[PDB]
C-alpha cells in the first residue's frame, strides 16, 4: 500500500530543486571520476536531462510495440526505474540505450509479467547477434539497476487510484451523470503528467485526480463539491487548500514542460557516445 | 493477562474508504464488473477488486513530503 | 563483506543459508525470480510477526539477503515428543500466525505457502510468517493465478479443484490444517496426490453439496466423489474446547466467501477467553 511503501518514504521528494541537487552530484561525481582518472567531452546535467527525457519517450515506444502485450503496470514501474536510475546516476557512466531495456526487463520481472529473454530480445529491432549482445548487456547491468534503486522494486503507479476515483465518482456524484466521458481526456493529462518529474514529487492518487479534475476542467465541468462533501474537506479547509495547491503545482509542471528538439538531442547523441567510447 | 482483539490502526493519509461488507448496499458494486461464478467459486468476489481500487484511491490523497 | 559467516545453517531449494552477524544470510534468465519476489515484497511490510529484510546484496546474478536470525520453526516444535503443547501454547502460535496473515492481507498480499516449516520462532518467542517465494498480490480483476500453489497437505479444497482466482481462503484453510496439526501433532491430511488430498479433505470433513458450496461444480478441475458424511470435529480433537471446535470449523468451511478471514478468526471467542495465550518468554523451547 502506498501509504507506507518505500516509494513515498524513500522517492517521493519535496521540490524539483531537490532532484536537481540529486541529478547535479551524479553529473559532478562522474566529472570528478572521470578528472582523476585520466574539457568539452563532459555533458552538461540539462543535457543530461535531455537525454533522459528522450530515452524515456523511447522506453515507451518499446513498450507500446512489445509482445506479447505489456501491461500499463509494468511500463509505469519501468519508466519508474528509468527516472529512479537517473537520479543518481550520469548518462556519461551508464548508457540510457541499455538502461531502458534493462529498466523493462525488472519490470517484467518485478510485476511478475512472465517473459522469458528469447521473445524480450525479440522485440529489439536488431539482427540476432545484436539480439544476444543487448541481453549480456542487460544481464550484466540488471544488478547494478537494483542496487541504484537500493533494492526498492514495488511501484504504486496512478492506474488504479484513477479507477478507484471513477468509481467513487459514479457511485457518489451523482451531478457529474456519466463520469466515464471523462476517462479519455485524463488518459492524456495521465501520459502528459508521466513525462515529468511529478511521479518524484507527488503521490499516485493525487496524480489521478488531478488528472481526472483537469479532465472535468476542460469538459466545462466544475467538480469542487466532490472534494469538498464527498471527500469531507469541508471538516479540514487546510487540508483542502493544500489540496488544491498541489493540483495546481502538478499543472503548472504540466505546462513548463519542454519535449526534446530533435536536432538538440542528435547534438547531444553524439557527444554520449563520444564520452562513452572515449572512457 | 487475557487477549483483547484490536484493529490495527494504520495512517492511510486519506479519505475513509467504506468497509467491505457495505460495497453492496452503498451502490459501489453497480460500477464494477460481475465476478464469474468459476470466480465466486475460488472465493473471489467483485467486493475485493472495488475495495482495492477504493483504497488506492484515497491512499496518500492529503500527504505532503 | 560487513557480515562475517559465522555457522552454516542449511541448504535449501534456492538459497543458502548462513548464520552470521546475529543474523541469517541467505544466498541467461538474470536473477532469480523467486528473490526478488522475496525483496520487493518484504521490503514494503514492516509487522512484529512477519520475517524481517535486513539488507539485501550481490555480486552478478548472485545476490544475497539478510534476515532477522530465527532459533527454529514451528515444526521442529511440533516433531518433538518432548515438548508439550498446552491450549496456552497453541494459541499464542495461532495469535502470533494470525495477526501476521492480518497485516498481510490487509496489504492485499497472499502468502500462498503456509506451512509449520514456514513459521519461524526466535529466541524469544516471537512467531513470523516466512518463505515469501510464493507470496502474491490479489484483488486484481485482471491477473491470473495458478492452482499448483501451496504445499498439497495444506492446500485448500478450491485449488485443488483448479480454482484460478481466489483470496484469503487459501490461507486460512492452511492456517486451520496449522492448526490441527498442532493439536494431533501429526499432518491433518497428509495426501500422496491431489485426488487423494481431496478424498482424505472429504472424508474427514464431509463431501461438500452445492448447499455449502453454491458455485463448486464450476471450477476448471472439478470431480464427483462419493457423499461421505465425515468425521464429526469432537471426535478428532477430544481436548478442543468448544470455542476452539467452533475455530477449527470456521477454517474448514468448504466454501471460500464463507470461510473465516483473518480479522474474523481473531475476533472469535477462543482467543478472548480463557486461558490467555502464553507470553513468548515461556514457549517451549526445543
Ligand atoms: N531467518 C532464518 N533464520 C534461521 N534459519 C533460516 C532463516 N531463514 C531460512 N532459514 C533456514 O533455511 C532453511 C531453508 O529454507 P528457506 O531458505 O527459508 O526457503 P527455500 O529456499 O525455499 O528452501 P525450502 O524448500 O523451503 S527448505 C529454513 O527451513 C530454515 O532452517
Ligand atoms: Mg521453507
Amino acid at each position: 500500500m502506498y501509504h507506507n511503501s518505500s516509494q513515498k518514504r524513500h522517492w517521493t521528494f519535496s521540490s524539483e530543486e531537490q532532484l536537481a541537487r540529486l541529478r547535479a552530484d551524479a553529473n559532478r561525481k562522474f566529472r570528478c571520476k572521470a578528472v582523476a582518472n585520466g574539457d568539452p567531452v563532459f555533458l552538461e546535467p540539462h543535457e543530461e536531462m535531455t537525454l533522459c527525457k528522450y530515452y524515456e519517450k523511447r522506453l515507451l515506444e518499446f513498450c507500446s510495440v512489445f509482445k506479447p502485450a505489456m501491461p500499463r503496470s509494468v511500463v509505469g514501474t519501468a519508466c519508474m526505474y528509468f527516472k529512479r536510475f537517473y537520479l543518481n546516476n550520469s548518462v556519461m557512466e551508464y548508457h540510457p540505450r541499455i538502461i531502458m531495456l534493462t529498466c523493462a526487463f525488472l519490470a517484467c520481472k518485478v510485476d511478475e509479467f512472465n517473459v522469458s529473454s528469447p521473445q524480450f530480445v525479440g522485440n529489439l529491432r536488431e539482427s540476432p547477434l545484436g539480439q544476444e549482445k543487448a541481453l549480456e548487456q542487460i544481464l550484466e547491468y540488471e544488478l547494478l539497476l537494483i542496487q541504484q534503486l537500493n533494492f526498492h522494486l514495488i511501484v504504486h503507479n496512478p492506474y488504479r487510484p484513477f479507477e478507484g476515483f471513477l468509481i467513487d465518482l459514479k457511485t457518489r456524484y451523482p451531478i457529474l451523470e456519466n463520469p466515464e466521458i471523462l476517462r479519455k481526456t485524463a488518459d492524456d493529462f495521465l501520459n502528459r503528467i508521466a513525462l515529468t518529474d511529478a511521479y518524484l514529487l507527488y503521490t499516485p492518487s493525487q496524480i489521478a485526480l488531478t488528472a481526472i479534475l483537469s479532465s472535468a476542467s476542460r469538459a466545462g465541468i466544475t467538480m469542487e463539491s466532490y472534494l469538498s462533501e464527498s471527500l469531507m474537506l469541508k471538516e479540514n479547509r487546510t487540508c483542502l487548500s493544500q489540496l488544491l495547491d498541489i493540483m495546481k503545482s502538478m499543472r503548472n509542471l504540466v505546462k513548463k514542460y519542454e519535449p526534446p528538439r530533435s536536432e538538440e538531442v542528435a547534438v547531444l547523441k553524439q557527444k554520449l557516445e563520444r564520452c562513452h567510447s572515449a572512457e | 493477562a487475557l487477549y483483547e482483539y484490536q484493529p490495527l490502526q494504520i495512517e492511510t493519509y486519506g479519505p475513509h474508504v467504506p468497509e467491505l461488507e457495505m460495497l453492496g448496499r452503498l451502490g459501489y458494486l453497480n460500477h464494477v464488473r460481475a465476478a464469474s461464478p468459476q470466480d465466486l467459486a475460488g472465493g473471489y468476489t467483485s467486493s475485493l477488486a472495488c475495495h482495492r481500487a477504493l483504497q488506492d484511491a484515497f491512499s496518500g490523497l492529503f500527504w505532503q513530503p | 563483506k560487513r557480515y562475517e559467516k559465522l555457522d552454516f545453517l542449511g541448504e535449501g531449494q534456492f538459497a543458502t543459508v548462513y548464520k552470521a552477524r546475529i543474523v541469517a544470510i541467505k544466498k541467461k534468465d538474470g536473477i532469480n525470480r523467486t528473490a526478488l519476489r522475496e525483496i520487493k515484497l518484504l521490503q514494503e511490510l514492516s509487522h512484529p510477526n512477519i520475517i524481517g529484510l535486513l539488507d539485501a546484496f550481490g555480486h552478478k546474478s548472485n545476490i544475497s539477503l539478510v534476515f532477522d536470525f530465527m532459533e527454529t520453526d514451528l515444526e521442529v516444535i511440533i516433531k518433538d515428543n518432548s515438548l508439550v503443547l498446552t491450549p496456552s501454547h497453541i494459541k499464542a502460535y495461532m495469535l502470533m500466525t494470525l495477526q501476521g496473515l492480518e497485516y498481510l492481507h490487509q496489504h492485499w498480499i497472499l502468502h500462498r505457502d503456509l506451512k509449520p516449516n514456514n513459521l519461524l520462532l526466535d529466541e524469544n518467542g516471537v512467531l513470523k510468517l516466512a518463505d515469501f517465494g510464493l507470496a502474491k498480490s490479489f484483488g486484481s480483476p485482471n491477473r491470473a493465478y495458478t492452482h499448483q500453489v501451496v504445499t498439497r497437505w495444506y492446500r485448500a479444497p478450491e485449488l485443488l479443484f483448479g480454482a484460478r482466482m481466489y483470496g484469503v481462503g487459501v490461507d486460512m484453510w492452511a492456517v486451520g490444517c496449522i492448526l490441527a496439526e498442532l493439536l494431533l501433532r501429526v499432518p491433518f491430511l497428509p495426501g500422496d496426490s491431489d485426488l487423494d488430498q481431496l478424498t482424505r479433505i472429504f472424508e474427514t470433513l464431509g463431501t461438500p453439496t452445492e448447499e455449502q458450496w453454491p458455485d463448486m461444480c464450476s471450477l476448471p478441475d472439478y470431480v464427483t466423489f462419493k457423499s461421505f458424511p465425515g468425521i464429526p470435529l469432537h471426535h478428532i480433537f477430544s481436548a478442543a474446547g468448544d470455542d476452539l471446535l467452533d475455530l477449527i470449523q470456521g477454517l474448514f468451511l468448504f466454501n471460500p466467501c464463507a470461510r473465516i478471514t483473518a480479522t474474523q478468526a481473531l475476533k472469535m471467542k477462543y482467543f478472548s477467553n480463557r486461558p490467555g495465550p502464553t507470553p513468548g518468554c515461556q514457549l517451549p523451547r526445543p
